[PDB]
């Protein structure tokens, strides 16, 4: 939706704004044919592969990343099954004693 | 159900720390709680009180249940840290008045050396031993199985079918083995000086020292000698897995201003409150936290502090003899 | 200094943007334009801002400009910093805020090696600029 | 935001009681940066995630005085194996713990 | 004026950055300058071109300075 | 110049922000940090500092200024650098940087086109007053 993290919430659930998928999937693009300033080995491996294997990285080309903090991955979250009224519905994990 | 599942249990050592947290929480300055014992309830309830059974009014934790209490409070006493003590279940070795005198589970702390039927060392000391192993015979624990070791794997609690002759005799770990004779491998852990045992230890529980009194000498506690890979391992309150604490006070210490009432009519309900404020003439005064030693409950503000425990009991009239005792043993 | 880099794709979704690499750029800007005034802090923009406070030591030193002692009453001062003489500083004297007998001396906050060891100063001169102090450190009433 | 409450001066400030909180959780940030070893392409971080209390430093050579351990993210070595007492235990079979992904552990006690 | 953060670095893929923390720094950097000369500026080098344009009042008000005219037509 | 927008903030896992629009804000922290200060910077902070070598023809201009050597024996040189209807420049010259007969000369690094072939700048003038500007090319010692 709009500019400023477009269409803040729906106001129905309040909180943070919705996210549309946008450009979906494909190659990771070749990178600027080097991508490695010194061609260094960075943390057990060279810079050209890995050294940034993360599927989620800020491009400056979108407002998805905001600032500071971190982005939380909500697809995988270990969910307390039994708890307060709120609860995460269908739970991800369960504690079963001996 | 298909999901990640995690199986987790808090360790028993958590409790003893929590216990060690309630102790040290008693002090004069702020952030150190101060506990009081309260008695009160002079007026009798119903007429069926003084009879057998019949139960008291079951106490409630609401605001109404607190308000009346402060109206009936006859007297209070301040608990000093000195009169609080750690305690553990005592199994006297080879005593016939308690189950399994001659037999012992895999790890069970057992005091010996007190009373004649167990002798071991002299010079007193009330020696204590953990018992690391047992003879292997006799069917035990889950289902059937047969042999000890296989019964020790897959959990299990093995009970020796052979009486253990003689008490543990030594000063150092694993006193068994090393001889064709039987017995099993008790492990010395500390000692109880005779002076403290006549006071601080009842016959249900034996004291284990706070990791303070072990300083300003260890020797009195027979801990003066130890393996100690660490410089200290000083507090052994963790070694025993001491799960509980015990309070003791003489009723001559509690303060009754009236002094003829508690004797004539008993205190029917006891409750322990925390952090009372001193008497304030008007809400013109700053809040101060209660100190000194006695506090006629007139000098305590109503609802001044929070109360962790209420008891309601039949009259428990008290004689003025300089010995009768409070108990109130906490299980933390 | 007219050499500065604007960091990468500027707009919207895209596959274009800088590799997180940018900051390296944005790292440089602050460098360069810090090397603008390496130690330097002029008063002149703020020149009369500071000293209004009482008996201000008012250290502008090593580089900065500071002061007025605007309303005076100040019996004011200014300060020095030690040697190292890279020829940078500024100082606002009694500046454009009307001076008075509060005055000051470059010796009257802390001398270090600076101020040339000269002492006191005269009454309200304020109009236009009273003093520039000196770059580096060692200096009398500044020429 | 107090001083609206006249019942405050009744029983000092504080109020964790009036809410009847009766539960405590603490959390911890596990950042693969603090443990660059371990965090390599393939680390599987299999179960075991404990808690503990009051550990101690390596001590250098064993004879010495001993110090309470105040510095964050101690490596397993330097801890005097089995220093302090273990206050909690858990087993979560994989987890992941890949590099650059921080880890946030929430554990909740009623004590 | 030289007290500002470095704001992290690109070494390989690597780790230590602050990885978007640095705004609170990045701000101070900007927040150094736009407030270091902040209520003022340098009028002379940028205060030259404009008035080569018309004579119009050309407000320089309440900071810096603007119109040098550097050329004919009425000087403004 | 007090014009720059602060790019919002962080907030943990995050709610609202740039959304990659930060530099498109942040780059603007550079503009009024350049095109307000863009070309002529302040030499006389770092603009006495570069002549510590000899009579060499080091040419500071096209922005600010450099060479006072801080020292004598420099046989100091100078250039005003090219022409062309700019109007932007200055320098510190000797000032607190003290040069005995080292001088500096608007010739000495070859002023060339403008400047009217007027010789140099003072010999040891060092302390107090300074060789200041060449507006565009042109100065006959425009101080």
């Amino acid at each position: 939706k709009l500019t400023p993290t477009g269409e803040i919430e729906h106001d129905s659930v309040t909180g943070e704004a919705i996210y549309e998928p946008g450009p979906m999937a494909g190659v990771k693009y070749p990178l600027p044919d080097d991508y490695n300033a010194e061609n260094n080995n960075s943390i057990f491996q060279g810079q050209l592969p890995s050294e940034r294997r993360k599927l989620m990285s800020p491009l400056f080309d979108a407002s998805g990343t905001t600032f500071a903090q971190f982005r939380d991955l909500v697809n995988k979250r270990l969910k307390d099954n039994i708890g307060n009224p709120r609860d995460p519905e269908n739970p991800t994990q369960v504690k079963i004693d001996e | 159900d298909s999901s990640v599942i995690y199986r987790a249990i808090v360790t028993s050592k958590f409790r003893t720390e929590k216990m060690l947290n309630f102790y040290n929480s008693i002090g004069s300055g702020p952030d150190k709680n101060t506990i009081f014992i309260t008695f009160g309830r002079s007026e009798p309830w119903s007429s069926n009180e003084n009879e057998v059974g019949f139960a008291p009014p079951y106490p409630t934790d609401s605001v109404l249940g607190v308000t009346d209490m402060w109206t009936h409070m006859m007297g209070t006493v301040k608990v000093l840290p000195s009169m609080l003590d750690a305690v553990i279940p005592r199994r006297d070795w080879g005593d016939t008045r308690y189950p399994d005198p001659y037999t012992f589970r895999i790890n069970d702390i057992v005091v010996c050396n007190s009373a004649p039927y167990n002798a071991t060392e002299s010079g007193a000391g009330w020696l204590v031993y953990r018992c690391l192993d047992v003879p292997d015979t006799g069917m035990c624990s889950i289902a059937s199985l047969t042999d000890k070791d296989e019964c020790l794997k897959l959990g299990g609690k093995w009970t020796p079918s052979a009486r253990s002759m003689t008490p543990p005799e030594g000063r150092g770990d694993a006193e068994g083995t090393i001889e064709p004779g039987d017995g099993y491998v008790w492990e010395y852990l500390f000692e109880i000086p005779p002076d403290v045992s006549i006071n601080r230890c009842t016959n249900e529980y034996i004291v284990v020292p706070w990791p303070e009194e072990l300083k300003e000498d260890p020797t009195r506690w027979g801990y003066e000698d130890n393996l100690t890979w660490q410089q200290d391992d000083f507090g052994l309150i963790y070694r025993v897995k001491a799960n509980t604490i015990r309070f003791k006070a003489y009723l001559d210490s509690v303060y009754f201003p009236e002094a003829a009432l508690p004797g004539n009519k008993g205190f029917r309900q006891i409750s322990i409150i925390t952090n009372p404020l001193e008497a304030k003439a008007h809400p013109n005064d700053p809040n101060v936290k209660a100190e000194k030693d006695y506090y006629d409950p007139e000098d305590l503000m109503r609802h001044s502090g929070e109360m962790i425990y209420m008891e309601n009991r039949p009259p428990i009239i008290m004689a003025m003899d300089q010995t009768e005792e409070i108990n109130i043993l906490f299980t933390f | 200094m007219k050499q500065n880099i604007n960091i990468g794709n500027v707009v919207d979704d895209g596959t274009g943007d800088y590799l997180r690499k940018g900051g390296i750029k944005i790292n440089e800007n602050f460098d360069e334009l810090y090397y603008e005034l390496g130690d330097g802090d002029v008063p002149y923009s703020a020149g009369a801002w500071k000293t209004y406070n009482a008996s201000s030591g008012q250290t502008l030193t090593a580089e900065w400009g500071k002061s007025y002692a605007i309303n005076t009453s100040s019996g004011r001062v200014t300060i020095n910093l030690p040697k190292g003489t890279v020829n940078d500083y500024n100082k606002v004297i009694r500046a454009r805020d009307v001076f008075a007998t509060w005055n000051v001396n470059p010796v009257t906050l802390v001398a270090a090696s600076g101020d040339t060891i000269k002492g006191s100063a005269v009454p309200v001169e304020i109009n236009v600029r009273f003093s520039d102090l000196e770059l580096v450190y060692c200096a009398p009433g500044r020429w």
